[PDB]
RNA sequence: AUAGGUUUGGUCCUAGCCUUUCUAUUAGCUCUUAGUAAGAUUACACAUGCAAGCAUCCCCGUUCCAGUGAGUUCACCCUCUAAAUCACCACGAUCAAAAGGGACAAGCAUCAAGCACGCAGCAAUGCAGCUCAAAACGCUUAGCCUAGCCACACCCCCACGGGAAACAGCAGUGAUUAACCUUUAGCAAUAAACGAAAGUUUAACUAAGCUAUACUAACCCCAGGGUUGGUCAAUUUCGUGCCAGCCACCGCGGUCACACG
RNA sequence: CCCCACUAUGCUUAGCCCUAAACCUCAACAGUUAAAUCAACAAAACUGCUCGCCAGAACACUACGAGCCACAGCUUAAAACUCAAAG
RNA sequence: ACAUUUAACUAAAACCCCUACGCAUUUAUAUAGAGGAGACAAGUCGUAACAUGGUAAGUGUACUGGAAAGUGCACUUGGACGAACC
């Protein structure tokens, strides 16, 4: 519960898989204008450890902060896949979806 | 971000130590005086006005010591400064003794004791401070239990002190404001404080060493 | 206790959705039932036609 | 004019007029919604006007936003101890989210007022100082006091000068 | 330009400043080398008084002089300052009268 | 991910710094079993 | 900005330049007193004097204060944990390094590619990756976000070692610059060092000296400087004759000049 | 400038070159005709959204750098001095 | 590169290396000489442009000429064609 990371909790997009059991993650906040007062994207690039090589380019997953760095560029872990590309399950009826279609109607298993 | 690394500022540390180390300043250089000007060569520097009578007049501990057989290991070794102000015994029980060699008379190094302070005997035997100082003297065997030869007195000391005025005005109004009516003053505890005289003997684990520049 | 209330929120959401999408597949079984009659007589017309 | 439709989104006035100060575990809060369908109507508006006051009261939560993704708009919270907090808003209008929002993981108004009263006691009357961070700069200002000798010259046996040509 | 465009390019680059023939500065010492008239452009007509100096900075310079009558020969030091003469085009410094060897214009 | 001109003198340096690249490893690992020789025969 | 002058034969539009406002240095001319504040142009070279001692010897201090702005995203937040203070083993608190993470100047893209800058593995070793037009890598400029902080302490970023012999401590001098404070006094106040302490030391600091740079208040006798075509408050008569000169902008002067003396 | 003659060239094949008043000097997409319609002229006035581009004249379709089958080339593209106008 | 201890009736002594760097590399000032741009009350030759400017003007490109410019090819209107039938 205690890490020198500074973020602890990041969701973003996976963007590249080339390194072994890493995966990097694109992660996007909003950031305030001071003279326009509009909120703009700010993209920082992550690497995340993934011991098990799940990841695929284009997910959306939430990194873990690790209790210390285990590499220099590597200071979180893979801790959910939140949307696999092209393989989403809708949260809120747990049926799979392809965009805003429903794959299996939700009213199947009632 | 990226610190250009600095590795002569780390070369002449490791050095600097290491020569403090190997061309250390020996006892025997550190804490000689020239009797005739009272000045200590290696540094340079006049001893105070007030220690320049003792300085001529008396002797260092391992003076003593050097005449001794084994160091006077386990012989009771006063002072006269404690001597002169304290009635009650004072001394230190050698336990172990590491003269300098490079000494001609071995009359400089260092030396560890149980102190009993104004008869009152300290469990564990530690480092004997001011061991340099022109101070030392050496308690005879015939005269050894005669010197330590002193009855405890009655330690009876006052345990409660009144607060200051301004401090026991606030507590008593507190004591109201919350609702507590008590007559009785509130009184500080100092019997967990003693007050040590300012001659007791202090630590010399701890105490620093003079750096190795010779005049 | 604040995180029941969200979850049975959410149940209570879902029971609606349920009885919406209910609604609109009968109305997408008739509409597509009106297309397939429409679409059988065109392609009957189409094939008499080639034949 | 200002550019862009309803350009008052882009004021600091309306943008410290947010009422939901998310709780510190909260840490990333994710907007899936729906690009068109009158059900997802709500959720648009909610991004479309009050993304912008929740991420200036709540500066260090990440938000991230996502088109088109699920057949229903929702919300989810991701909190420092791992627990994720779904949030269906679905039909919703966009008052109704914020509001929704605010119960569940909004700090109260008594948990407000109590840190801004901690921010008050940083700024003590008494203290001298300089004016950005004092009321008063020196004990002269205070009236009855001796004024400062920049303003009213100082009585000649006050002032060194003639202190030491009296003495000699 | 829209709100995305805008928050690319930023605030405006304030144009640098460019520095006059002083050099940012009051005024600048010199040292008199030639004094010679010029005649200035169109619709007046004059053959005003200016002297060429080597300023402290090194750069050599004309300078107009002020005044009816001057005294500056070569060898001199002067003290000029900024203002152009509007008559003379490319003459962007003044000697001083009162300072150095350059004295007050005599009275009528 | 970029779209940028490879022109000639980009493309020799390229080629160019992954051959010093590619020496170079060779050259790091000629220092590894010099190494590792000289600390056996201490033994 | 409450705006103003200025393109043309004239009008409207656009547009730059400039005027009017408030400061800070320097120059000219000019100046009476009092209080207070502030005070080399240059990280250029420095004569002389002083600026750290205390104390029954050991230690402690001289690593602070004071000074400078050369370099420059070490200053802020989080984690972590030294030294240090709470008389001492505690104790936790306070304070705050190294280390880890995050954030954080200006101009130039005619600086567009950097060239090893990644990851895995206990290791062996494998994999070929990593940064970058959302500005990587470079060049140039600058002390900063001022209850103050950062950096430097003659130079080689460092300082074992070399160059070499150091005022960017106070006062002072040379050179240099448009840039010009005394080679005063005192430890009585506060701060710091040391002592168990009475006390000792301190060019920190305090009280003075110098200077219209500024503020405040006076002043019986004592006022100067600039300006006077329009913008813009305000010119009489002569002299001069596109000459001599003036001008922030527009412009004036070739024999009747409100513009020059 | 007018007349006559004739060549490169206009054509074909195969590679280059990469410019134009390449201008309908009026960007793509989605709407609107009610208010203030609206400096002038031209081809009525506007809204949403996005990308590209522009900040006095001239220096300058220029210098230097870089890229290019281009080598008297094209693309990108400044500054110093000058002016109080240019338009 | 390199060095592995003495000493021990209490506990101590001993410890100390060498390689860089110059007409290398980076930027900038100076220029024999060779030219540009701007400024500049009254110089010379022609008359290219502004009117159908007396061959309408201009863009790109090519060749040509003391000099503005000329001509070929395509393109533009920022020219015109007199606006019922004669
Ligand atoms: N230059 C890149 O490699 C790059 C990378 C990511 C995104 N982009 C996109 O390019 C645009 C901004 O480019 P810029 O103004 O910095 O470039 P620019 O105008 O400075 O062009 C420099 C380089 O960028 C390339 N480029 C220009 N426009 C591009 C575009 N739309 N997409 C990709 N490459 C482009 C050019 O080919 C050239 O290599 C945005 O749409 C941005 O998302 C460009
Ligand atoms: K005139
Ligand atoms: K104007
Ligand atoms: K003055
Ligand atoms: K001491
Ligand atoms: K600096
Ligand atoms: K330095
Ligand atoms: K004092
Ligand atoms: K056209
Ligand atoms: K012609
Ligand atoms: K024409
Ligand atoms: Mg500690
Ligand atoms: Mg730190
Ligand atoms: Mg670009
Ligand atoms: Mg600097
Ligand atoms: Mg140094
Ligand atoms: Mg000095
Ligand atoms: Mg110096
Ligand atoms: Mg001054
Ligand atoms: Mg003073
Ligand atoms: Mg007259
Ligand atoms: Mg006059
Ligand atoms: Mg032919
Ligand atoms: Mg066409
Ligand atoms: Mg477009
Ligand atoms: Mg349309
Ligand atoms: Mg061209
Ligand atoms: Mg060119
Ligand atoms: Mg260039
Ligand atoms: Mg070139
Ligand atoms: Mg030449
Ligand atoms: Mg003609
Ligand atoms: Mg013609
Ligand atoms: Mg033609
Ligand atoms: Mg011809
Ligand atoms: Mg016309």
């Amino acid at each position: 519960v205690r890490s020198s990371v500074h973020a602890r909790w990041i969701v973003g997009k996976v963007i590249g898989t080339k390194m072994q059991k890493t995966a990097k993650v694109r992660v996007t906040r909003l950031v305030l204008d001071p003279y326009l007062l509009k909120y703009f994207n700010k993209r920082k690039t992550y690497f995340a450890h993934d011991a098990l090589q799940q990841c695929t380019v284009g997910d959306i997953v939430l990194l873990r902060a690790l209790p210390v760095p285990r590499a220099k560029h590597v200071k979180h872990e893979l801790a959910e896949i939140v949307f696999k590309v092209g393989k989403v399950i809708d949260p809120v009826t747990g049926k799979p979806c392809a965009g805003t279609t429903y794959l299996e109607s939700p009213l199947s298993s009632e | 971000k990226k610190v250009r690394p600095r590795l002569i500022a780390e070369l002449a540390r490791r050095v600097r130590a290491l020569r403090e180390q190997l061309n250390r300043p020996r006892d025997s250089q550190l804490y000689a005086v020239d009797y005739e000007t009272l000045t200590r060569p290696f540094s340079g520097r006049r001893l105070p006005v007030r220690a320049w009578a003792d300085v001529r007049r008396e002797s260092r501990l391992l003076q003593l010591l050097g005449r001794l057989p084994l160091f006077g290991l386990g012989r009771l070794v006063t002072r006269k400064s404690w001597l002169w102000q304290h009635d009650e015994p004072c001394y230190w029980r050698l336990t172990r003794v590491r003269p300098d060699y490079t000494a001609q008379n071995l009359d400089h190094g260092k030396a560890w004791g149980i102190l009993t302070f104004k008869g009152k005997t300290e469990s564990e035997a530690r480092e004997i401070e001011h061991v340099m100082y022109h101070d030392w003297r050496l308690v005879p065997k015939h005269e050894e239990e005669a010197f330590t030869a002193f009855t405890p007195a009655p330690e009876d000391s006052l345990a409660s002190v009144p607060y200051p005025p301004l401090l026991r005005a606030m507590i008593i109004a507190e004591r109201q404001k919350n609702g507590d009516t008590s007559t009785e003053e509130p009184m500080l505890n100092v019997q967990r404080i003693r007050m040590e005289p300012w001659d007791y003997p202090a630590k010399q684990e701890d105490k620093g060493r003079a750096k190795g520049t010779p005049v | 206790e604040l995180m029941a209330w969200n979850q049975a929120e959410n149940r209570r959401l879902h029971e609606l959705r349920i009885a919406r999408l209910r609604q609109e597949e009968r109305e997408q079984e008739q509409r597509q039932a009106l297309e397939q009659a429409r679409k059988a007589e065109e392609v009957q017309a189409w094939a008499q036609r080639k034949e | 004019p200002m550019k862009g439709r309803f350009p008052i989104r882009r004021t600091l006035q309306y943008l410290s007029q947010g009422n939901v100060v998310f709780k510190d575990s909260v840490k990333v809060m994710t907007v899936n919604y729906n690009t068109h369908g009158e059900l997802g109507e709500g959720a648009r508006k909610f991004v479309f006007f009050n993304i912008p006051q929740i991420q200036y009261k709540n500066p260090w939560v990440q938000i991230m936003m996502f088109k088109n993704m699920t057949p229903s708009p929702f919300l989810r919270f991701y909190l420092d101890s791992g627990e994720q907090v779904l949030v269906d808003v679905e039909t919703k209008s966009n008052k109704e989210i914020m509001e929704h929002i605010r119960k569940i993981l909004g700090k109260n108004e008594e948990t407000l007022r109590e840190e801004e009263e901690e921010k008050k006691q940083l700024s003590h009357p008494a203290n001298f100082g300089p004016r950005k961070y004092c009321l008063r700069e020196c004990i002269c200002e205070v009236e009855g006091q001796v004024p400062c000798p920049s303003l009213v010259p100082l009585p000649k046996e006050m002032r060194g000068k003639y202190k030491a040509a009296l003495k000699a | 330009a829209t709100l995305n465009q805008m928050h690319r390019l930023g605030p405006p680059k304030r144009p640098p400043r460019k520095l006059g023939p002083t050099e940012g500065r009051p005024q600048l010492k010199g040292v008199v080398l030639c004094t010679f008239t010029r005649k200035p452009k169109k619709p007046n007509s004059a053959n005003r008084k200016c002297c060429r100096v080597r300023l402290s900075t090194g750069r050599e310079a004309v300078c107009f002089i002020p005044g009816e009558g001057h005294t500056l020969q070569e060898h001199q030091i002067v003290l000029v300052e900024g203002g152009r003469t509007q008559d003379l085009p490319g003459v962007k410094l003044t000697v001083v009268r009162g300072k150095y060897d350059c004295g007050h214009v005599q009275k009528k | 991910l970029y779209y940028r001109r490879a022109h000639r003198r980009f493309v020799t340096k390229k080629a160019l710094c992954i051959r010093v690249f590619q020496e170079t490893q060779k050259l790091k690992k000629r220092r590894r079993a010099l190494k590792a020789a000289a600390a056996a025969q201490k033994q």
